């Protein structure tokens, strides 16, 4: 078992260290394709805020737990069980929305299958390389430039954009007129890996000039 | 204070 932590001090994690040396539990402190478990700080309702590490959990369809689990194993001198520690939830998309459990439960059926993806254009906080991987462990194929898109009859585009990231150029209104795919902003993936279901693109266009 | 990693909000 392969352990990530995400959003504790420094403390906590020196903390979990241990925990995890004494179990037998790799601890690393980026998110690898061999990662287990990811551990979030959350509230006492088991609800995080949205980091890089929870979206490549739930993609991965690991198991993602609060911190109380490490916490609460300690005082009760006893593995528990990661079920009943499981993240119900985070500050953006929900309380109780369960989308890390949906997602250990629906890797046969993953929410961007037959989908084409070009992760375009600037990104903040989260590099170009870490969404395309996001959205391939969700079934989605990736490409770098608008023009290597397929247009065939077995996968579906999509061009994924962070507006704000943009500043002062406003040509992500004009994709449009280089593309035939539509255009979404980047929450339209963040929220559908969250809630491990993808989401209707409508509330998620950016809006494209002629 | 939290961790350095970034959060993605609404």
């Amino acid at each position: 078992m392969s352990m990530v932590v995400s959003g504790l001090t420094p403390e906590e994690f020196m903390l979990v260290y241990k925990f995890a040396r004494k179990h037998h539990i790799t601890l690393t402190n980026l998110i690898t394709e061999e990662t287990t478990h990811v551990v979030m700080k959350t509230d006492a309702e088991f609800v995080c805020e949205r980091t890089l590490k929870y979206f490549l959990g739930i993609a991965g369809g690991k198991w993602v737990v609060s911190y109380f689990w490490v916490t609460q194993s300690i005082k009760e001198r006893k593995m528990l069980n990661e079920h009943d520690f499981e993240v119900r939830g985070d500050v953006v998309n929900g309380r109780n929305h369960q989308g890390p459990k949906r997602a250990r439960e629906s890797q046969d059926r993953k929410i961007f299958r037959g989908l084409e993806i070009c992760c375009y254009g600037p990104f903040t906080n989260m590099p170009t390389d870490q969404l395309e991987w996001m959205v391939q462990l969700c079934g989605a194929s990736v490409v770098k430039e608008l023009s290597s898109f397929t247009l065939g009859t077995g996968v579906h585009p999509i061009v994924v954009v962070q507006p704000d990231a943009w500043t002062e150029d406003n040509g992500f209104h004009a994709i449009g007129q280089m593309c035939e795919a539509p255009v979404v902003t980047r929450e339209w993936v963040l929220d559908s890996v969250a809630l491990y279901q993808c989401q209707e693109l409508d509330t998620y266009l950016i809006p494209q000039i002629p | 204070p939290g961790s350095r990693s970034p959060k993605f909000k609404s």
